[PDB]
């Protein structure tokens, strides 16, 4: 009726009106986004109590967890988890780097369109003023990598990334991935994310784990079979027991000496099903199933070394490591379905016995960490920062550049930004001058996380650089609200991380800023 | 009921903001109109911040002590008052750092009276001196406050009014330089005639007409004499009341009132005054023996005013009228004049010199031309004083705010501290007087003040201001757009004493 | 129950008036100290005095509440005692009334608490006692000079401090006078602080006695003179009256 | 009409942590009065309608089942507690809401969690150098032999109960029960059964394997009970004539089969009583019941037979006799068999009982209780589960602390001398850690009916004098030495309940905001 | 009584808790340092425990009374804990309210 809805036309889609401020509310989107993961910032930050949809409980604080189960539905904030994806391509670090800077970034928005700016001014001064932030980034390189490939280089650049991701594991992350990235280093250029895969054994802690080469399996050798250099790997996945067939197949058992006959005749083909791995020369079977006890006799007599694999996960892992592919049926005698693979052997390591896959003839890259832990919780929080940890590092295959962390790049990259955008003439300068104030929060976060006064800590910080004593960085001390030189203490973080990281927060301020109006279409 | 903590600190920001919001809008020469809804259905249009709000009435207590802030400057200067409420009420604007950073009001008291330090020291720099010898200077400051009324038809003759008045009252002798102009020039009105009669007389007038034709009419030596006591009948220590209703009563009264006067009005005449004035009211029965030696019958005057006539003749104060003696004499005065302007009599008792005393004598074709020319002249006085008072001047029209403004930015650079983030907020909230003037004029705003900005960098701070005419920016050396130094001196000063006073409020209680 | 009014007893009424009396106390929280911030009292006219000082706001704070108006009284036995501590008195007793009522939530008595709290208050003196300090060291050691010195601070004049600390140390050690069997003690009249310009802060000077801001006009009369005997008189030897 | 939640619950800030905060609070409430050996039950039924009635924290926990997340965080530390230690579930349970709500006044104060994180991580790090500084190893001082001792805490565990006046005569059977175990004890090995009627004094303790044998079949004057070298064997077979289970059913129409299908259905039964007559088993216990028909059968072929034997005593039995617990009868052979030198069917009591004495694998025990009522038996059972617990404990750990709230206000005194002498944030929260170990003397006075601030404030008097093993006692309503009194308890495990109590309180303080996910 | 005077000793400490948060610093830290200080004094008397500190709510740290001069009355320090626990005591006497 009269009167009608104003800018409302289409499908009955909520379109706010000028006064209404359709743009403002795509900020206040990314706003509350960004607050879920402004105080998870830091070592000092907050766990997150995730309820997963299967009903699991979780107390992490990762950055790429929060994002995955806090389903978002607004889709002026989904730019940023789709640049948050984008962050964890080709790099492993700067996630809440994206969902702070650009957070920040369009919280320092909403203050220059409140004077009247246009919104098609203000987003080209954030362009202009990015690639004045890709000019500083390599003038504020203070330090790089050594390149000798040893334990003490890698482990001693390892301790960023173990910071903020488990605390506490500051000396003994830093030393298991360093034994696990060196055995690929000679390979120059093929350093990958993928050769290092994380087991897990319920056991006592941290301190009781170990590295070791090759792919390593929990579960135990089934058969009697110690060591076997055979090459032939035929994974099944179907469970080791009577046979089934795909026709028909009935089995009438009606009197007691039709029940002896039937038992013995399953027994007989499951003989014969191992039989039908013996001639092809397939001594390695690994089983996805449950195993009998008669098939475990069939094992030692024709020498087949049996292993069982319950989890699907880790056996998807060998279909992309020697090329067996698993198959459902009852053994077929198949050989193009298989791996490849010089030495299968098993062995113990802390009175636990795992199955080793490993190569001689080939240069090897496959690494496995056994992780130990006493709950399931906690051991989950440290295999996504051997992810984070190795992607790290797989970033340093490319030109070595390191940059001082903790502020020292956020307010030093603040203060020369603000010098290009005062002299620079025009309307332009109020964008500009957004831009190096947006760089402020993120040791705004890292200090409001550690229960310090945030702002002490900015102008203790711009004392420092006014003097031109760079690398200065935020003292991790509640009690201690001063600073401390970052090249002494040892945090020193990536160019490459942080060249992405600016360059996605500002494209995802471009593309929120873009969109005014929100419409539903049917198809 | 009572309300404590920060939600008073953010509830008397909303109350300052409120009444910055109103007259933001009233700014300049092209300030705009505003309408008042009055109960009875009357609708006035002034677009004065002074008119618009005394007729508004408030409830806030911080609302409340917005008004009266401004009601004393006004007192004080009389001109300014509409820029000190919008600077107050854009100072405590920017809530981010007050509620957002969790600060303490100290640290910004702390940052603000240092802020209040920078703002005498940077207008004495971008300063000029005046030639206050010259009238053809005194003429181009004046100007700007007569312009679209109805007293410019007679600029050249009522800026003659002003400046003689500011000179006579001024004092070189006393150094420090003194001008009041509500009792040493008292301005009374008087209809009839044409502006052009107006003319500034050097003495005291006295409004009180002519009722008996026995009187001195021309005395080139006029006698004075002063008195304190009553010329009534004879009252008690007690406070019994006076009540005549039996015929026995009205001759013992009247035969003790006869002997009393003619006993107070032997001692006057016995001197041979022209002019008699008293403190206190003359009875009917009084001057029934004063018209028998002609004097002139002046009473019902205050003791203010009867100093200033102590210092144009040189009389003695006498209290009582049986001690009289020779002394009470006023020799050296110009005229006494009973003569009638306009079917009005007027008593003159001036003189050819400058006895610490004057009057302004306005006429005019009708009451409502007398009531223009008043309010035009008082607040021209009032803007020449303070260029007497300190012969400066300051670029106005907006570039003594940017002036400001970019001085206190690269102070900032050398301002360590926590306290540096409210000592940036000043700088713009400073600058509010040109954004309201560009917005006035209709151009667009942040278009013009990024490029005011840019001319306040490179080149001169003491040029490029705003002109509030054509909606550009102009050079403040070439039009006649010169402010005082004094009124934006208590302005900025005013506006700083305001922001310390809501800030320092942190609980409102209620208690008779 | 036919009673002339309302009955009520029980903890509630121990709940109730501890939160009477310690939102007494948050209307002298802020006020206290040198740097304690103003607050408004708005009167039942329209007006608003703006007070900071906390003796002040204990007088024109008027609360119907019994609670509130035990905490009144306290202000009438602090002046007429000492002359100052007011407000420390507020908070102090406002805070021991809401630990105290933590206590009753605690299953305990408050005849316990009260019985205690006498107990606490009689080996606060004595702790205090013993750890005073007499009242000396006004020449030759400082804890003087620098003891005004703070207090000058506030001011333009707190940029020469060590100049104008010695003109009020000086000034307060010479008005000390016994008067009554080795009492001493200060005057409320103290040393007449004139003004002139001469030219720069800096030129002060501590003279030893009064100075009179008056002009004697004639030059011929000397203005050295030897004699002891002082004048003074209030009637005039100009022309006299009666009454004015 | 777009919204970024759509039905997901999260929230953040101050009021999530006081959410938090005041949730642990009820899990606590549920376990505050169990505390102690003189504690409250609590009462909990399932959804088959069968009452529970027991004062173990273990068992309450794992009952309640709250869907509350910070409440979830508090069973899998009373899991771990039984993995670490063994039990301890209800101390932990108690102390870790109580760190929790010392601090939280001070988080609505504007407070940061994150320091109070990093002030339970140090108190809790001197917790553990201050207990085994006080804690004295005793094993041969003053020259008394160990039975004394562990007769005489023991002694001080089971006063003021029903055994109080016979106390002497329980304390004794206690020590040699775990005497007679191995060097790897553990209190799932000692059963105790109960036999109604009697007197106290007709207590006896079995050196094997006893149960209730529930038989009450026939099979009298027959299978003599006295055995050298029997062989026990453990089946789940039913042995009766006209089982519910082993039957034969064949619809002919011939007369002559008749007789052949009776003699069939007798077949099942004859042929599994001659399976073991072939094994040699002298002694037959069997789960299902044993009809009458093949009592008689081992009364001629001079074997024992006795059925209606729980599973759980029969488990008992394997792990004492060596062998294994076979269903069928054809796979009965000497590899399943068990042994031992002293079998007898005794009349204790009135009824029959079965026991084996003189096992290769005799790592097992039973107590018998005897008494007037089973709800005597009942508690009897539990006081002397808890008598045991204090032997056992002392055996394996040498360096004990005193209990009663002797450590926890020793605790309490040092962490508030060392909070003095520390500047910063860390004064009021690790003096806020202290009074908040206070909990543990309070609630056993609480528990116990005493005067809970009487007591209180002279035991903190106590330890101001420089007393540092005095605690409350449960028995007199004043306050006396622990170590002397031997109220004992080791130092691993009071480390072992701080650190998991500080844990527990530290997941709850990290939590800020809870993540929902719309399934 | 031992709780009714360990409550005594906190209830004092909000005299220098409210001239922190007026003096714009953490209260936490400024509190916690005053007795810091004044604890040494108790535990040994030797002269390297700082004695007689007092509060610069200037410059957010503490100093010494004796070097800066903050010297106070002990009369009004004295009339000021005799009357506060006197004031405490009357209003804690009250268990009923009648009104008419
Ligand atoms: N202990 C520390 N010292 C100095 N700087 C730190 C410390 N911890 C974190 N930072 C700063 O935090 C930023 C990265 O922190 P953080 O480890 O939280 O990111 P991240 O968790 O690795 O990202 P992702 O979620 O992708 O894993 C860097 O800029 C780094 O300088
Ligand atoms: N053409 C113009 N362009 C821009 N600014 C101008 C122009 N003419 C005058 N001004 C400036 O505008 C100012 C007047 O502003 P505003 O109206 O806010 O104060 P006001 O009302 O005159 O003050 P008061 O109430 O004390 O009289 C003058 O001081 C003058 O410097
Ligand atoms: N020189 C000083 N340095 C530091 N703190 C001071 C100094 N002088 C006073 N104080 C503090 O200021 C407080 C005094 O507050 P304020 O003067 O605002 O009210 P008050 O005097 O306590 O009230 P009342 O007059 O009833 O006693 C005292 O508690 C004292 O601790
Ligand atoms: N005989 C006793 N006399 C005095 N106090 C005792 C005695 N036995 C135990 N306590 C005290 O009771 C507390 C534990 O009570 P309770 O037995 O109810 O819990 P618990 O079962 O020991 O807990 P958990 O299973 O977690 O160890 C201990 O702190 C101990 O000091």
């Amino acid at each position: 009726k009269a009167p009608g809805f104003a800018q409302m036309l289409k499908e009955g889609a909520k379109h706010f009106s000028g006064l209404e401020e359709a743009v403002y509310r795509n900020i206040q989107a990314c706003k509350e986004l960004a607050q879920t993961t402004r105080t998870a910032y830091g070592p000092n930050g907050m766990n997150k109590m995730v309820i997963n949809h299967l009903e699991k409980l979780f107390v992490t604080n990762d950055a790429a967890t929060i994002l995955r189960e806090l389903e978002v539905q607004h889709p002026a904030a989904k730019m940023i988890v789709m640049a948050s994806h984008m962050q964890e391509q080709e790099v492993g670090d700067g996630t809440n780097f994206v969902l702070v800077f650009a957070g920040a970034l369009l919280e320092l928005a909403e203050e220059l369109l409140r004077i009247g700016l246009s919104v098609s001014e203000v987003i080209e001064g954030y362009e202009i003023a990015c690639r004045k932030a890709h000019e500083i980034l390599p003038n504020l390189v203070c330090c790089s990598a050594k390149n000798l490939r040893d334990i003490d280089e890698v482990s001693s650049l390892l301790r960023t990334s173990i910071m903020s991701k488990q605390y506490g594991n500051e000396v003994f992350l830093a030393k298991l991935i360093a034994q696990a990235c060196v055995s690929i280093f000679p390979d120059s250029g093929h350093f990958n994310v993928d050769n290092i895969r994380v087991c897990k054994i319920l056991g006592s802690g941290i301190s009781s784990s170990s590295v070791l080469h090759g792919m390593v399996f929990k579960k135990e050798t089934e058969g009697d079979v110690t060591s076997v250099k055979d090459a032939k790997i035929a994974v099944y996945s179907c469970p080791f027991d009577g046979m089934i067939t795909e026709t028909k197949g009935t089995v009438l058992i009606k009197t007691a000496e039709e029940l002896m006959n039937f038992s013995k005749g399953e027994e007989n083909l499951m003989d014969a099903q191992v039989k039908a791995i013996a001639d092809t020369g397939a001594n390695v079977v690994v089983t996805g199933g449950k195993v009998a006890d008669m098939a475990l006799h069939y094992a030692n007599k024709y020498n087949i070394m049996l292993v069982r694999l319950n989890s699907k996960w880790d056996l998807r892992r060998l279909c992309k490591t020697v090329g067996a592919t698993a198959l459902p049926r009852l053994t077929p005698p198949v050989l193009e379905e298989m791996g490849h693979c010089d030495s299968v052997y098993l062995s113990e390591v802390g009175d636990t016995q795992v199955v080793v896959f490993k190569h001689e003839k080939e240069d090897g890259a496959i690494s496995t960490i056994v992780l130990r832990g006493s709950t399931d919780n906690l051991m989950d929080d440290i295999e996504r920062a051997v992810d984070d940890g190795v992607n790290t590092f797989k970033v340093l295959t490319r030109d070595k550049r390191l940059v001082p962390g903790g502020g020292a790049t956020e307010i030093e990259l603040a203060k020369q930004i603000t010098s290009y955008g005062e002299t620079c003439p025009g309307l332009e300068q109020y964008a500009i001058k957004k831009f190096a104030e947006a760089f402020e929060a993120i040791p705004r976060a890292l200090a409001e996380n550690s229960g310090v006064k945030a702002n002490e800590v900015i102008s203790k910080l711009y004392a420092v650089h006014q003097e031109g004593n760079k690398n200065v960085g935020l003292d991790i001390e509640a009690e201690v609200p001063a600073v401390k030189d970052m090249l002494e203490a040892g945090i020193l973080d990536t160019y490459l991380g942080k060249y992405w990281a600016i360059k996605l927060a500002t494209n995802a301020a471009v593309t929120v800023l873009r969109v005014d109006q929100i419409i539903m279409a049917k198809p | 009921k009572r309300e404590s903590g920060r939600k008073v600190q953010s509830g008397n920001i909303n109350a300052a903001k409120t009444i910055a919001d109103i007259i933001r809008t009233c700014l300049g020469p092209k300030s705009m109109m505003k309408m008042l809804l009055d109960p009875m259905g009357g609708i006035v249009m002034t677009n004065d911040g002074n008119a618009i709000l005394r007729e508004i009435q408030v409830q806030h207590p911080a609302a409340k002590s917005m008004i009266e802030i401004s009601r004393t400057q006004d007192e004080e200067v009389g001109d300014g008052t509409t820029s000190v409420i919008i600077l107050a009420g854009e100072m405590l604007s920017v809530a981010e750092h007050f509620l957002e950073q969790q600060m303490h009001p100290t640290v910004v008291i702390s940052a603000y009276r240092k802020a209040l330090d920078d703002m005498i020291s940077t207008l004495k720099k971008i300063s000029i001196p005046v030639d206050i010898s010259d009238s053809d200077m005194m003429l181009n400051i004046i100007n700007s406050s007569i312009t679209t009324k109805a007293i410019s038809r007679w600029s050249s003759l009522a800026c003659n009014i002003a400046l003689d008045a500011v000179k006579m009252v001024q004092f070189e002798e006393n150094g420090r330089k003194e001008i009041d102009i509500k009792k040493y020039a008292r301005v009374e009105k008087i209809p009839g005639g044409i502006i052009e009669d107006s003319c500034v007389l050097r003495g005291v007038m006295i409004n009180k007409d002519v009722t008996h034709p026995r009187m001195r009419r021309y005395i080139k030596n006029p006698r004075i004499v002063l008195l304190d006591s009553s010329l009534e009948y004879k009252k008690g220590e007690s406070q019994t009341d006076i009540e005549i209703t039996r015929e026995e009563d009205f001759t013992r009264i009247l035969q003790m009132e006869e002997e009393y006067i003619q006993q107070l009005c032997e001692d006057i005449i016995q001197l041979k005054p022209d002019v008699v004035i008293t403190e206190k009211g003359i009875s009917d029965l009084a001057q029934h023996y004063l018209m028998r030696a002609n004097i002139t019958a002046i009473r019902r005057v205050r003791k203010t005013d009867n100093n200033r006539i102590a210092r144009a003749c040189g009389a003695r104060i006498v209290s009582r009228p049986e001690e009289l003696r020779e002394d009470d004499v006023g020799t050296g005065a110009g005229l006494l004049e009973i003569k009638k302007i306009g079917d009005e009599y007027f008593t003159f008792i001036t003189d050819c010199k400058d006895p610490k005393a004057c009057t302004i004598l306005l006429r005019g074709a009708s009451k409502e031309i007398l009531s223009e020319v008043e309010r035009n002249l008082q607040d021209a006085m009032q803007v020449c004083r303070n260029v007497l008072l300190d012969p400066q001047l300051v670029p106005g029209g907006g570039a003594s705010e940017m002036a400001v403004a970019h001085a206190l930015t690269e102070k900032s650079k050398a301002m360590t501290g926590v306290e540096q983030w409210p000592y940036r907020a000043v700088a713009q909230a400073l600058e509010v007087i040109p954004r309201t003037l560009i917005q006035n004029c209709g151009a667009s705003t942040i278009r013009l003040l990024t490029s005011l900005r840019a001319k306040h960098t490179q080149e001169n701070c003491e040029t490029w201001g705003v002109n509030g005419e054509t909606g550009t920016l102009v050079d403040m050396k070439e039009l006649g757009i010169w402010e005082p130094l004094a009124v934006k001196l208590q302005t900025y000063k005013t506006a700083v004493e305001t922001a310390v006073l809501l800030l320092r409020i942190d609980d409102i209680v209620s208690g008779h | 129950l036919s009673v002339f009014g309302d009955r009520s007893t029980g903890e509630t009424i121990r709940s109730q008036n501890v939160m009477a009396a310690a939102s007494i106390a948050n209307i002298v929280k802020s006020s206290l100290g040198p740097v304690g911030l103003d607050k408004m009292l708005v009167d039942d006219i329209g007006d608003v005095t703006i007070t900071n000082d906390g003796a002040t706001i204990l007088k024109l704070l008027e609360v119907e509440h019994p609670a509130a108006k035990v905490l009144c009284e306290l202000a009438d036995l602090q002046d007429k005692e000492v002359g100052d501590g007011t407000t420390s008195v507020v908070i102090i007793a406002a805070e021991l009334l809401k630990n105290a009522d933590e206590l009753v939530k605690q299953k305990i008595h408050p005849t316990s608490v009260i019985s205690g709290y006498r107990l606490a208050c009689k080996e606060a003196v004595r702790y205090i006692n013993e750890n005073l300090i007499v009242n000396t060291d006004e020449l030759g050691r400082d804890c003087l000079i620098n003891a005004a010195k703070t207090s000058m601070s506030s001011k333009i004049i707190g940029i020469n401090g060590d100049f104008f600390a010695n003109m009020v140390v000086d000034a307060v050690l010479a008005i000390k006078y016994t008067d009554i069997r080795g009492q001493p003690r200060y005057p409320v009249n103290s040393v007449n602080i004139l003004k002139a310009h001469g030219r720069s802060q800096m030129e002060s000077m501590l003279i030893s006695g009064y100075a009179l801001n008056c002009v004697v006009g004639s030059q011929g009369m000397p203005k050295r003179i030897v004699n002891a005997k002082i004048a003074c008189l209030d009637f005039s030897l100009q022309k006299t009256k009666m009454k004015l | 009409v777009i919204l970024l939640k759509e039905g997901t619950d999260s929230s953040q800030g101050i009021p999530q942590l006081v959410s938090n905060i005041s949730a642990c609070q009820v899990i606590a409430e549920a376990v505050r009065t169990t505390l102690g050996p003189r504690g409250m039950d609590k009462l909990i039924v399932d959804g088959r309608g069968k009452a529970t009635i027991s004062n173990d924290g273990a068992t309450i926990l794992k009952l309640l089942d709250v869907v509350h997340p910070a409440a979830k965080t508090l069973v899998d530390i009373a899991k771990s507690q039984d993995a670490e230690v063994g039990d301890g579930t209800t101390s932990v349970t108690l102390l870790a809401a109580e760190f929790l709500k010392q601090v939280k006044p001070y988080v609505e104060e504007g407070l940061h969690p994150q320091i109070i994180i990093r002030a339970f991580r140090t108190a809790t790090q001197l917790a553990v150098n201050k207990i085994k500084e006080i804690a004295v190893t005793v094993k041969k001082a003053d020259k008394v032999e160990q039975r004394k001792l562990l007769e005489k805490c023991a002694m001080t565990a089971l006063s003021s109960k029903l055994i109080s006046q016979q106390k002497a005569f329980f304390a004794k059977m206690v020590v040699d029960a775990v005497m007679m175990l191995d060097d790897l004890l553990q209190l799932k090995m000692i059963g105790i059964k109960k036999v109604q009627g009697g007197a106290l004094e007709d207590s006896q303790l079995v050196a094997g394997v006893a149960f209730k044998k529930t038989f009450s079949y026939a099979g009298f004057e027959m299978q003599p009970k006295k055995y050298h070298n029997p062989k026990i064997a453990l089946l789940n077979v039913e042995l009766e004539l006209k089982a519910e289970k082993d039957n034969a059913e064949i619809r002919v129409h011939t007369v002559e089969d008749y007789q052949a299908i009776v003699d069939a259905e007798w077949n099942i039964l004859y042929d599994k009583l001659e399976k073991i007559h072939h094994s040699g088993a002298k002694v037959v216990s069997s789960k299902l019941p044993i009809g009458d028909v093949a009592t008689q059968y081992f009364a001629d072929r001079d074997m024992f037979c006795a059925g209606r034997v729980p599973e759980e005593d029969l488990k008992r039995t394997m792990m004492a006799c060596g062998g294994s617990i076979q269903t069928s009868v054809n796979a009965l052979s000497a590899d399943v068999l068990g042994r031992c030198q002293v079998f007898e069917e005794t009349q204790i009591g009135g009824e029959r009982y079965n026991f084996f004495t003189g096992c290769p694998k005799a790592k097992t025990c039973t107590f018998i209780l005897r008494g007037g009522a089973e709800q005597f038996m009942e508690e009897t059972e539990r006081s002397l589960h808890d008598a045991i617990m204090i032997v056992r404990r002392a055996i394996k750990n040498d360096s004990v602390v005193a209990g009663g709230g002797a450590i926890e206000m020793e605790l309490s005194k040092y962490l508030r001398d060392y909070s003095r002498t520390i500047p910063g944030k860390q004064q009021l929260l690790i003096g806020a850690y202290a009074k908040a170990l206070e909990i543990i003397p309070r609630q056993l006075c609480d528990n116990a009916g005493f005067d809970a601030t009487n007591i209180l404030n002279k035991l903190r008097a106590r330890h101001a004098q420089g007393g540092t093993w005095y605690g409350v006692d449960i028995n007199n309503e004043d306050i006396a030495d622990n170590f002397e009194a031997f109220v004992w308890e080791p130092a691993m495990v009071r480390i072992n309940a701080l650190t998991a109590a500080s844990e527990a309180a530290c997941l709850i303080v990290s939590v800020d905001e809870t993540i929902k996910n719309p399934r | 009584e031992q709780l009714a005077i360990a409550e005594f000793a906190r209830s004092l400490l909000v005299i220098p808790n409210t001239l922190a948060v007026n003096a714009a610093q953490d209260s936490t830290d400024l509190v916690a340092k005053l007795r810091a200080f004044h604890n040494e004094a108790q535990v040994n008397p030797e002269r390297k425990n700082l004695k007689w500190i007092g509060l610069d709510l200037s410059n957010g740290k503490p100093r010494d009374n004796k070097q800066a001069g903050v010297f106070e009355p002990t009369i009004v320090k004295v009339k000021s804990l005799k009357f506060a626990t006197e004031a405490a005591i009357t209003i804690l006497r009250i268990d009923d309210l009648i009104k008419l």
